[PDB]
């Protein structure tokens, strides 16, 4: 387990909205430790049976939850994430895409400052499976076991997912970094943890065009992680200096291409696969 | 989403940045009305494209006489400019620059972008000025002097000073140029841009500072509270189909092959694509079906893929959704009829419903495949488009 | 120019007019999201297109629910919206606002324009709120009332209430609609309007007043001082034969004959296209021809014209001209073949070297016409088409 | 003769420039009394064979000019007509096109006010043939004679001109008043100047669609014009709320329309043509 576990308390933040209830709903019935929402306004009422607060120093003095996903559109969300940070969540998860980098910038720095964490925004989020859900993360799908893996994309991850599951892997926790430009957690945060978890025998890095994040994590990792790296980038047929789809992929000042990504892990040595469908495989080895 | 040199221009001005004396026309009448609304030629005539290389391609030129100014933009607005930043067909003209030509004395380079990997907005300066900078750093990085806005306090002087004197100017310019770096540095911030570009920076030789040009970005994510930039988008300047897609919750991007690709999800979009062409396939185009795969959304998809007359077969590739995999595959094969699909189509199901899916699909009749594995479907559709 | 309603609405904030709480989308998401934004519904959808009637066409719905407007947006985005005043072709929808709804207690009308006649601006005003002025107007005429601004001093409050009387308001409605009067006589004069009209103004339950609708049209000629409203235009709106022409200096105008008609001068075409009818013919288009009659300007001229497949004729009609008889002649023959024209076109030139350029034509081996005289012109060309 | 004869003196704003050079050189060349121009700045320099000055006013003294002809851009235009009211020229003559209407409004008032008189805007102009002339007007077509022109529009102009000077009979001088929706001197006025016109015999009025003073025009005349009068209107194939080429060529909800016009025209006992054609043609009856 990474960084949610089954004793891990959450609430969330735009609860009674669509995406807050559907999705909650399944954080539910998973097991997840839903604790209770928070919607403005909607204090006093029951949601999903559970209890819906004003704010979220109330639901935090009321459940003692830590954790803290967000459902709460683009617009607002920065004014939530404060909240919540205010209110001594030490984990949040913000699902969110629309968010202006400005503000996610300035947030970021907060975070620091605060000591808290964040993993988003626009990310499907966590899954430690077999004990907690939060993210549109497919249930179903995983297999407690070994693997630790991060992506900066969130299909994708279902790929590898379902492979370490079929290859009879099963993994620790998954780890949705979210795809914009600035995120709250980067790959070096993460793998961090995955390199001092004693349930995690290896992992999968997952990433695209994009930044440094990758080459910055190689290093870091070279010099600082000694379980086993499988990694995997998206992106090798496209063109420069265009959003492909999530903000943050994009290739910048001719910078940012998946090849220097790929270059560059495998110089950190990095297990390298060219191919999606090989981490299974990959892995196989690494893993023997 | 980039704006026009003539908009940015305006905004400095509203800023109180200095720019040119300069109208933007649109008929050849208004073009060669300006110059007497300028004065004393020569005047400059660009035109109002969103890519760079403009002058390389030919629509920026220096004038002498009203009537040349006619012929330019007799000869520009309506037709197609095209830049080494240009498409194959390039960008369309609409719009015509007219400003006052400018005494150059040196040409410096000003801009801000957000560094990532450092999480800040910096600018950055340096003297090469009239140069594309991805060169000028890629190989005298040296001469690049930045820095990096705070965010707790905002933009203060004396990094501007800094460059300033980085640059080795004296005197006013130095007053100057803080002043103009507080000032992109503010409307940066203001209205949540991407990025700047002012290249050239220049003096004159009646020694003052003054944005020759100027190239900006916006941050789409927040039009929402930027109404002003909002007004001004050039969906002239983009790709319709793009356009398109989004008005159906979806991310297209033109490619260059043969073999339409529909995903759900960027990352698999991208990833797909690349073990396709890993299969020696040759994507056509990235797309990615952020909402619900229904009906219409599929059929819109295919619309699109297919507004591309070279694709000559499509990858479908599911994999998580909110649709059921039976569900989605009617619709598919839906699709394919009410479009009128003449390609062949491979598909990629997967979660849940899969098999009955690919069953419903193959009993279909029509020329679908569904697809054994993701590496599978690869080939196959490598396969069927290399048949030819 | 017109605008869209919520660029109205816009303005009319930025002028502190009361219009609803409200959001304009271009994603059903985005739409979808106001909803919350906004508050409890229900709220009102509104396409957005320029014409008028949307109701009737229905392109205007209250709803109850995200789910109901999620589908709305989904409807009509991207489809062309037809109304009565639309085109056959309806205006593109690519944008819908979503609004709070109302409890409409009585529905006013205010509106004004320049008045040609007496040559003021006018603003009238009357309780058959929500009916079709026109209509009103011309059947009981006297249930409209109006005021003049003086243009000596401006817009004053004393005839906001006059209005507001005779409107029979009282109480604080007579302030509150005396306020609007000046906002809106405000803008009209500031922002170089030349129409406004707000179908409904409406009196809430709650006891005020609000604007309900809005619908402006600019002075066109004032643009050049009126930069915001230049970047708000939306050509998506308007025939795209249109601005091409102009870009040429063309006045292009869609019509519905299947004899074109290429004129030197508004005058002379309509009536022109006046004569033809007249002899049986039946035109499909209105051709000013703006700069010289130039090749290049003549060519466009044709290709213009024949983007229209239901012509089947091409009158030309040239006096005057900065130009001449022969000149253009060849500029004819020249336009003839790079458009390639197969379709027969008969012309009459006009005074200078005329002589010479008929000659010319007749001997230039293509269908072209010399028509001698005017009416004969007009007959040749009615015959050539008729001829089947 | 109507507002312009030998005598008339010239000068033109705008001068220096494009089409105030050229359009002078014919004037000139017809012999227009042209007698200099203006374009601030430039005052103290010779342009044609001619003096031009630096205001209206200093103009105006140094040549006892009495009418000015303007070639000004729209967006300048009124700081024009307008100063030329106050170097108190007589007579003004506004070619320019596009005007924002509310300046136009303005400046009827102001002329009005003044007693000052002008032509225009968006106008061919004047001429009183092998007298003296104003304007794009063409040449060699003219005949000095007993016809009187006024239109709302000059490319049909000429070839009622032609057509009257084919049939012998001439014109006394032609109007031009111009395609805005509000001009300086409308029919009437110009009706009026030639009913007491002893060299006119007759009229050609000419008008088109948007608008009313064709209306306006008809009943005055019914009761105050006694010479008879040939009207062709036009635009009776036009369309509904659209502007066709001219600014005030547009019906309005409903308003203006062609024969609405010609009705009216006939009422007032005129003779209406059908066919600009048969302009001549109606004369000969007339004006016989
Ligand atoms: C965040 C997002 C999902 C919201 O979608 P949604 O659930 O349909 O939104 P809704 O309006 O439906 O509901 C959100 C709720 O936020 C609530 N809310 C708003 N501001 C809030 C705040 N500061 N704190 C708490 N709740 C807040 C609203 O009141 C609303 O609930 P309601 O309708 O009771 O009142 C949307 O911006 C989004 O989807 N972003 C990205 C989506 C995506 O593609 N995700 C995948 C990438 S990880
Ligand atoms: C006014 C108009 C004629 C300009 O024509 P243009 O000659 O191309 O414009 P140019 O810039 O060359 O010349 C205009 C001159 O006005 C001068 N000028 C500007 N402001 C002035 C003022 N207040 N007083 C006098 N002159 C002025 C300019 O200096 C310029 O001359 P310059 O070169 O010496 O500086 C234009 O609005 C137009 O063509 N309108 C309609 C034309 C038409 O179709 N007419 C027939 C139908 S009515």
């Amino acid at each position: 387990s990474i960084l949610i576990d089954k004793n891990t308390k959450v609430i969330c933040q735009g609860f009674t909205g669509s995406q807050g209830t559907f999705h909650s709903e399944q954080a539910i019935a998973y097991g997840t430790k839903m604790v209770g929402g928070v919607t403005p306004g909607k204090g006093g009422t029951t949601h999903l049976g559970l209890p819906v607060f004003n704010t979220v120093r109330e639901a935090v003095a009321a459940t003692g939850a830590t954790a803290s996903v967000i459902y709460v559109p683009a617009p607002f969300c920065k004014d939530s994430i404060l909240e919540a940070i205010d209110a001594g969540i030490k984990l949040i998860i913000t699902i969110t895409e629309g968010i202006p980098t400005l503000d996610m910038l300035t947030v970021k720095v907060k975070l620091d400052e605060a000591g808290v964490r964040m993993i988003g925004p626009n990310c499907p989020g966590v899954i430690t499976p077999g004990e907690c859900k939060i993210g549109i993360q497919p249930g179903h799908i995983h297999k407690p076991g070994k693997v630790g893996i991060v992506s900066r994309s969130g299909t994708l991850t279902y790929e590898a997912v379902k492979q370490t599951t079929d290859y009879g892997f099963g993994q620790s926790t998954c780890v949705g970094i979210g795809g914009d430009p600035i995120p709250g957690s980067n790959f070096i945060d993460i793998l961090e943890m995955f390199e001092k978890d004693p349930q995690t025998e290896a992992i999968v890095m997952i990433g695209e065009i994009g930044g440094s994040a990758e080459e910055e994590a190689a290093a870091y990792i070279k010099e600082h992680v000694t379980k086993p790296v499988v990694g995997y980038i998206a992106g090798v047929t496209a063109p420069k200096g265009k959003r492909m789809g999530h903000a943050g992929a994009i290739i910048a000042g001719g910078k940012g291409t998946a090849d220097e990504k790929f270059a560059a892990l495998e110089a950190a040595g990095v297990k390298t696969v060219r191919s999606l469908a090989d981490i299974g495989e990959a892995l196989k080895t690494v893993l023997k | 989403m980039n704006l026009h040199e003539y908009q940015a221009k305006q905004l400095f001005a509203r800023y109180g940045l200095p720019a040119p004396v300069g109208y933007a026309c649109t008929t050849p009448r208004e073009a060669e009305e300006a110059a007497s609304k300028i004065g004393a030629g020569p005047w400059v005539v660009k035109c109002q494209v969103h890519a760079g290389g403009r002058g390389k391609a030919g629509g920026v030129k220096v004038v002498n006489s009203k009537e040349d100014i006619r012929a330019f933009a007799e000869n520009w607005l309506g037709k197609r400019l095209v830049t080494y930043q240009t498409d194959a067909n390039g960008q369309p003209v609409n719009q015509i620059l007219v400003e006052a030509a400018t005494d150059i004395a040196k040409e410096l380079y000003l801009g801000a972008v957000v560094d990532r990997s450092s999480r800040r907005v910096v600018f950055m300066a340096s003297t090469e000025g009239g140069v594309e900078i991805e060169k000028v750093a890629e190989e005298t990085p040296h001469l690049i002097h930045k820095v990096a806005l705070d965010p707790l306090t905002g933009p203060m002087p004396y990094q501007g000073r800094e460059l300033a004197f980085k640059l080795g100017l004296e005197g006013k310019l130095v007053q100057q140029f803080t002043k103009i770096f507080m000032g992109l540095a503010t409307i940066f911030l203001e209205r949540d841009l991407a990025l700047i570009e002012i290249n050239p920076l220049v003096i004159t030789k009646q020694g003052d500072l003054i944005c020759l040009d100027g190239k900006l970005g916006a941050d789409g994510n927040a039009l929402f509270r930027q109404p002003d930039l909002r007004e001004m988008r050039d969906q002239s300047q983009e790709d319709p189909r793009e356009a398109q897609a989004a008005q159906w919750e979806l991310n297209y991007v033109a490619l260059d092959g043969n073999i339409g690709c529909m995903v759900n999800g960027a990352g698999l979009a991208m990833g797909t694509m690349d073990i396709v062409k890993l299969h020696g396939g040759e994507p056509a185009n990235f797309l990615d079906v952020g909402g619900g795969a229904t009906k219409e959304r599929v059929t819109e998809a295919f619309k699109i893929i297919l507004s591309d007359d070279k694709v000559k077969a499509v990858l479908v590739n599911i994999f998580g959704g909110i649709v059921r995999c039976d569900l989605i595959a009617d619709g598919i094969i839906g699709a394919v009829a009410e479009v009128g699909v003449n390609v062949p189509v491979v598909v990629r199901l997967e979660g849940n419903n899969a098999e009955l899916g690919a069953k419903k699909l193959a009993d279909s009749g029509l020329n679908i495949i569904a697809a054994k594995g993701l590496t599978d479907a690869a080939q196959q559709v490598v396969a069927a488009v290399e048949g030819k």
